[PDB]
RNA sequence: GUUUUUUCACUGACCCGGUGAGGCGGGGGGGCGAGCCGGGCUCUCGCUUCUGGCGCCAAGCGCCCGGCCGGCCGGGCGCGAC
RNA sequence: GCCCUCAGCCGAUCGAAAGGGAGUCGGGUUCAGAUCCCCGAAUCCGGAGUGGCGGAGAUGGGCGCCGCGAGGCGUCCAGUGC
């Protein structure tokens, strides 16, 4: 039937009998340093011994959780800029012819009203880069008992409201018909972050090295386990 | 894709060109070494007549900066005659002598007297 | 739980070698053979030793699409170095 | 102009008028110049848009016949050499 001129050519891959093709040679390739630095970077937070200050930023909001938030949040947002300049040319052909409540953001003014209580809930980002301005907060807000969240984004934090980056976000005041679902989060998030600092401030974390030495320890660990089981008896 | 060399290449990022609002300079620089300029004056020596009258060449004076070919279309844009080659020498007194051969359709004695040279 | 000394061993600090930073560590698969009772345990192995040439730009199986009038022409993606 | 695809080298550059280092011989010529000016014969390199032409490539072998034979019709191929 087919044409019997064709001929299988099977190209056997071995050493003396054939050239070697190609891999993916990620670990392989002379990265540059930069790279290099960034990648192992965060590879220094699983190495190295990790004080609970820094392990409490482990503590991650689900996902459910976090969308409700975000669903709430987004029906608080500020107006456009041009919005703004609008109200303002609307305000003057008023004059020829009171502010509702918003969201606040910025450590500055949220750390204020923090002391002054008028806040009812706290959002933070997990992997901000000035990591000083975090970490008097939640031990702060633990005694004042204002519930604090720690979300994914800074970046998708901050482009919420018509800005860029934002640290902390505090929800100030809410209307009536936006009550019971911002009290559940309330309870949610005091239950999950707010209630076992107790072994916040006593769970150390760290102290995990790479796989191949997890791997090494294991081995002789096994082989330790076999030796004692028949070692005696 | 597959890292297919161990050497990390820096790709063809990017680059431009000049696109101004406004030029550097105002007033550009013309044309200052002139046809007249370049052509000084030829040599009116005995044995360099001599040496016309045998040979039918011309012995120029000619600005260092010019060459060969520049000598060739100077006379050829002024006095509108053909030129069959350029050589040139320099003075140790600071001045390039010039030989212009002719063609032998015009003579170099005549055109000498058409100008007013002898 | 706190403090002094000895024994060890890491690695994430520090010192040194080479590269074009080219086949690192585990799980899993296959031929052959071993003891125990066709099942299971782990070990073994992973293509080149006859003469001064050489193997460089894959074959082969599948999964789909476009154009022309069921047939011709031209392409893409996998298995093929778990 | 963009998207695919491929390429190695020891690192810019300087450094020999006794290193490597294409492409002219004779004759006469001026008061001073001769591989330099002139005569007569030559040689190498670069470009060329239609490369302007000669020559291989290039012209043959088999079938049906017409045609006394020459020679030409249709049907299959060979050709980037002896």
């Amino acid at each position: 039937v087919v044409n019997p001129l064709f001929e299988k050519r099977p190209k056997n891959f071995g050493i003396g009998q054939d050239i070697q093709p190609k891999r993916d040679l990620t670990r392989f390739v002379k990265w540059p340093r930069y790279i290099r630095l960034q990648r192992q970077r965060a590879i220094l937070y699983k190495r190295l011994k990790v004080p609970p200050a820094i392990n409490q930023f482990t503590q991650v909001l689900d996902r459910q959780t976090a969308t409700q938030l975000l669903k709430l949040a987004h029906k608080y947002r500020p107006e456009t800029k041009q919005e703004k300049k609008q109200r303002l040319l609307a305000r003057a052909e008023k004059k020829a012819a009171k502010r509702p409540p918003v969201l606040r953001a910025g450590v500055n003014t949220v750390t204020t009203l923090v002391e002054n209580k008028k806040a009812q809930l706290v959002v933070i980002a997990h992997d901000v880069d000035p990591i000083e301005l975090v970490v008097f907060l939640p031990a702060l807000c633990r005694k004042m008992g204002v519930p604090y969240c720690i979300l994914k984004g800074k970046a998708r934090l901050c482009r919420l409201v018509h800005r860029k980056t934002c640290t902390t976000v505090a929800f100030t005041q809410v209307n009536s018909e936006d009550k019971g679902a911002l009290a559940k989060l309330v309870e949610a998030i005091r239950t999950n972050y707010n209630d076992r600092y107790d072994e916040i401030r006593r769970h150390w974390g760290g102290n995990v090295l790479g796989p191949k030495s997890v791997a090494r320890i294991a081995k002789l660990e096994k082989a330790k386990a076999k030796e004692l089981a028949t070692k005696l008896g | 894709k597959i890292r297919t060399s161990p050497t990390f290449r820096r790709p063809k990022t990017l680059r431009l060109r000049r696109q101004p609002k406004y030029p550097r300079k105002s007033a550009p620089r013309r044309n200052k070494l002139d046809h007249y300029a370049i052509i000084k004056f030829p040599l009116t020596t005995e044995s360099a007549m001599k040496k016309i009258e045998d040979n039918n060449t011309l012995v120029f004076i000619v600005d260092v900066k010019a060459n060969k070919h520049q000598i060739k279309q100077a006379v050829k844009k002024l006095y509108d005659i053909d030129v069959a080659k350029v050589n040139t020498l320099i003075r140790p007194d600071g001045e390039k002598k010039a030989y212009v051969r002719l063609a032998p359709d015009y003579d170099a004695l005549d055109v000498a007297n058409k100008i007013g040279i002898i």
